[PDB]
């Protein structure tokens, strides 16, 4: 019966529905009482009546009970979105990119646009600009904003100079660059015994905040410190331990970049690195 | 006009303009939806 087999077949879905992976053989696993066409006729009608739900994956076809809000929702939607919106809401967390829909849906761009505009007004979708290039405008359900990603853009080096302050302290006592010999006075006692770094410890120092942001993972810490290894703001000793390159001196023949300025006006005798090329 | 002319008259006006107000304040709710 439409109602009876609907409600009791909706009962296995609302109760369990064998999760997402439920196939039609899994229906016979639970209800095998239904004859081949009897169970399938009401299957087809309940999808036409937007009561059962089908997913296209792996082998056979997945099924789940409708929330009935999405049911009348897509029933209100046109035949375009009926698959298109449903096809996109099957994209899950990562959503889907526009132009690849045409090869999947076999449509123009012009025809898929206006319905995407409706779903914008319907607010069941939103344009998402992800880490990859902003020519995309990939679409996912407006209900969620998951992605794969700090934020790609700036205000990082801000906290960089912060961690460099701390680890700069961590080496010898504090800067002491006022007069000629302030360093370490041979590192307290035994300028050997002291093996020092943050690793774990930094996040305890990261607790300071004074900046609007979330927390940060220990793996990402190292990913930061490596950059300063490359810039040589600090040194990498013994795995996750670290040192500083004592270029607090550049903070401030005989060789270094800073502490040097040219004439660079008039006189025709100079040294460039170009004009050999 | 008197106060009743305002009320009942505005009652008719608003009565037929509440569809304009519908998308109006509905859009005002969409303003909150802009956060997400």
């Amino acid at each position: 019966q439409l109602s009876d087999n609907a409600k009791t077949l909706h009962s296995q879905m609302m109760s369990k529905g064998i999760g997402a992976l439920f196939t039609q053989q899994e229906l016979q696993k639970q209800m095998g009482i239904g004859s081949l066409t009897d169970l399938m006729s009401i299957v087809q009608e309940l999808l036409d009546k937007n009561l059962i739900k089908l997913v296209k994956q792996n082998d056979e076809l997945k099924f789940q009970g409708v929330l009935e809000s999405e049911a009348q929702k897509k029933a209100t939607m046109s035949a375009e979105e009926a698959l298109v919106y449903s096809y996109i809401e099957a994209s899950g967390r990562e959503g889907i990119w526009s132009k690849t829909i045409k090869a999947r849906t076999n449509l123009h761009q012009h025809v898929v646009l206006k319905c995407l505009k409706s779903l914008e007004s319907q607010r069941y979708v939103k344009s998402v600009k992800s880490v990859k290039f902003p020519t995309r405008k990939i679409y996912m359900l407006y209900s969620l904003q998951p992605s794969v990603d700090e934020l790609d853009i700036e205000f990082i080096n801000s906290l960089l100079t912060i961690v460099w302050r701390f680890i700069s302290e961590n080496t010898f006592p504090n800067g002491f660059k006022n007069f000629e010999n302030g360093p370490k006075k041979n590192v307290f006692y035994a300028p050997n015994v002291k093996n020092y770094s943050t690793t774990q410890e930094i996040l305890e120092f990261i607790t300071a905040a004074q900046v609007a942001n979330v927390e940060l993972t220990p793996s990402n810490i190292r990913s930061l410190c490596e950059v300063l290894v490359y810039d040589d703001k600090l040194e990498k000793v013994t795995h996750d331990c670290y040192r500083v390159t004592l270029e607090s001196i550049l903070q401030m023949s005989i060789f270094n970049y800073f502490k040097m300025f040219p004439a660079s006006k008039h006189d025709k005798e100079v040294v460039y690195f170009d004009e050999w090329t | 006009l008197n106060e009743e002319a305002s009320k009942l008259k505005e009652r008719i006006w608003i009565g037929l303009n509440a569809d304009f107000l519908l998308e109006q304040e509905s859009k005002r709710l969409k303003q909150e939806a802009d956060i997400a």
